[PDB]
């Protein structure tokens, strides 16, 4: 997959949830509290596309772009402990001065694949 | 005890801006 | 039911789900774990009496005495935040220097009333 | 932002010992 991210041909198949503000930039336990927040709350499915260029969402239905996020402001991701497919990441919307969970169920994958690939685009983005 | 159970990836970016 | 726990006469219909070591005396997030652990691992319906004399577990099928814990060892309880049946306490077995969470699902009550029921015995021991 | 999720008992005993 660090080939892949390095080339942009890294994509997964997800299950979009949503976004839930959270107040601390980074943890595991974070992510699941959003992520409960989040499950609490019809994803969306589409495609989570993973480069050194962003964390792009496209919708399968309507082929929209409806997450498009800079590496540069995601500040931390992680697989869901209790649950096997889930991934989140936290970023920083500089628009609203916010940290944000954006919290995903991967349909194809473990969501500990998800989060080694963002990985990988934390340090291919610096790497750039 | 039969009742007592015994007991038997995350990515910082490190270049956020 | 502080009254019930003060006369003895205070109990619930429970799912006793066993005991697991932790290693902090109190804590939501501990107990949460705990009773994760437990899950994990079949549960045995009882009655929980509760008094300033101990809480006691009886067994339904048998009608023994599977739990039997002084209050004065018992450090914290808690509903579980994540499932309104669910209940816990953490004790100390003093035999074995070790901190115990014990799980339950109350099978007619909310877990915050256990809870509170529990917090009442804490209450009248000290009285006492 | 129409993907965003908008947010909406315990006892420690005094007498251990």
């Amino acid at each position: 997959d660090e080939e892949a991210v390095r080339s942009a041909t890294c994509s997964f198949s997800v299950k979009y949830l949503g976004c839930v503000e959270v107040f601390e930039s980074r943890g595991m336990q974070v992510c699941e509290e959003a992520l409960k927040v989040l499950r609490q709350s019809r994803p969306v499915r589409g495609l989570l596309h993973v480069s050194g260029d962003g964390l792009r969402v496209v919708d399968d239905e309507t082929k929209g772009l409806i997450v498009d996020q800079t590496i540069e402001k995601v500040s931390f991701c992680a697989p869901d402990r209790n649950h096997e497919r889930g991934f989140s990441y936290i970023c920083r919307d500089g628009t609203t001065r916010r940290w944000m969970c954006h919290g995903f169920l991967a349909c194809k994958d473990s969501g500990e694949r998800l989060s080694h690939a963002v990985g990988c685009a934390f340090a291919v983005c610096l790497e750039r | 005890n039969p009742f007592e159970v015994l007991r038997q990836a995350c990515f910082e970016n490190p270049g956020l801006n």
